[PDB]
């Protein structure tokens, strides 16, 4: 939406696969230039979570986004 | 020599400033909506902002109003260009370099009147830089 | 030996509490306070508090510093 300038209440999860379709059919010189991430589930939930790096960097990183996070 | 043309350089697209402002970010289901009274409101701040750099720093007096500020290519997303004209001297641009300097003066006070928080109101080349933290 | 190493680091991290801006959820800034500091942006700020301002770890295991008075 930064790129083609569009509203931010018309792109979202359900439809993101079905505008981007739309953004090369439009302008395919402006769509080379941008960059889009390969995220999905089971490459973040299979990680380096090796030793000394669970009660460290994973649950000290939660807890930072609970309130009250002194407590916890 | 180069035959033929681009359309997409102007003789004013030097000066020029980016806006680009997020209102759903911001406040989401309960953000105003942007019409032409909006941009109003932003072309007197802008102007407010001019007045009080040229008389806090450069010690004049000139009154910068709301038809000195002149906006082109205002797309959904809400985005636009601006660049700031003498107030009678059309020919007359001032530049880049000291619209940034009035801008970085006056930010805490543009972002009050729209309730934008410096990620909702972003000046495409003018960055916030201050802030080290501590208090132990 | 080593699983009363474990706890002097489960007690480091206990001492660290108290205060409502936890020291993992911020990076530091640099000598001139314009932006954060160059391993924590490329990393996350909780991997600049367990292995540059805890651990204080080097590159490699044959070469090694000082006894490091805070985890003593
Ligand atoms: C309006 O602004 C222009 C500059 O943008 C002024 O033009 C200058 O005029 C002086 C003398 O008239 C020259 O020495 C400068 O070289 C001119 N500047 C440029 C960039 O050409 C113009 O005088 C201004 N008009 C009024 C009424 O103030
Ligand atoms: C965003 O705009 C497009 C084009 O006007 C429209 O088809 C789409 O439904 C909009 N998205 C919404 C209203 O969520
Ligand atoms: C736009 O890019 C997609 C891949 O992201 C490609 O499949 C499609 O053919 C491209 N369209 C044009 C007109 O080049
Ligand atoms: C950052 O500031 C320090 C002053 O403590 C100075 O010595 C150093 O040269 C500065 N670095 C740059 C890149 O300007
Ligand atoms: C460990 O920290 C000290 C200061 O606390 C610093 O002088 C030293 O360079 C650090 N060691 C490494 C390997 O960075």
């Amino acid at each position: 939406i930064n790129g083609f300038d569009l509203p931010e209440g018309n792109v979202t999860q359900e439809n993101f696969v079905d505008m981007q379709q739309r953004c090369n059919a439009s302008d395919p010189a402006a769509y080379a230039q941008l960059v889009f991430q390969t995220c999905d589930i089971n490459a973040f939930l299979s990680e380096a979570v090796e030793g000394t790096g669970l009660a460290f960097i994973v649950f000290t990183e939660a807890i930072t986004k609970m309130p009250l996070s002194p407590l916890w | 020599s180069f035959v033929g043309w681009s359309t997409d350089w102007s003789p004013y697209a030097d000066q020029s400033i980016k806006v680009r402002i997020s209102l759903k970010s911001a406040l989401g289901d309960k953000a105003y909506e942007w019409n032409d009274n909006e941009m109003y409101l932003f072309r007197s701040s802008v102007a407010y902002a001019m007045r009080q750099y040229f008389l806090k720093v450069k010690n004049q007096m000139i009154l910068f109003g709301e038809e000195d500020v002149r906006v082109a290519n205002l797309k959904p997303r809400i985005s636009f260009n601006f660049f700031v004209t003498a107030p009678k001297n059309v020919s007359d641009i001032i530049p880049r370099t000291e619209v940034e300097k009035a801008i970085r003066m006056s930010r805490s006070r543009i972002n009050d009147a729209f309730r934008l928080n410096d990620n909702s109101l972003e000046f495409l080349g003018i960055q916030p830089t201050l802030g080290p933290p501590n208090q132990p | 030996l080593y699983y009363n190493t474990i706890i002097s680091w489960i007690m480091w991290y206990l001492f660290n509490s108290f205060q409502e801006p936890l020291p993992w959820s911020d990076c530091p800034l640099n000598e001139n306070q314009t932006g954060y500091v160059d391993e924590c942006a490329r990393s996350s700020p909780v991997d600049y508090f367990w292995y540059r301002e805890t651990l204080n770890i080097s590159t490699s295991i044959s070469d090694s510093g000082s006894i490091q008075w805070w985890m003593l």
